[PDB]
């Protein structure tokens, strides 16, 4: 027996659009790595105004 | 890097003095022109038949 005409809501009656299923995004924003070397942390840097 | 204590208010107060000086100078210049332009020799006819 079993189902043989089982309904799918992911198929379009017309041929204009394929899947009718929007994919999620859930963040996962990827950026250039560029690891922080921080060589200047060793040296003393005091901000000065003027002169 | 200006090294100047206030700079900006000083420039503002300088601009105010410049404008005031020009305002007074313009008034003095207009008084002088009003004195020199119409002296009964050049006009030869008063603005209204009465006045001098």
């Amino acid at each position: 027996s079993t189902p043989n005409v089982l309904t799918n809501v992911a198929v379009s009656h017309s041929g204009e659009v394929d899947s009718l299923l929007i994919e999620k995004f859930n963040g996962k924003v990827r950026e250039q790595y560029l690891k922080g070397e921080n060589l200047l942390s060793h040296f003393q840097v005091e901000t000065v105004t003027g002169t | 890097q200006g090294d100047i204590d206030s700079l900006k208010p000083k420039i503002a107060v300088n601009q105010a003095k410049q404008l005031k000086r020009l305002e007074d100078e313009m008034v003095v210049q207009q008084l002088m022109l009003g004195g020199i332009s119409n002296t009964k020799a050049q006009r030869t006819n008063p603005r209204v038949p009465g006045h001098g």
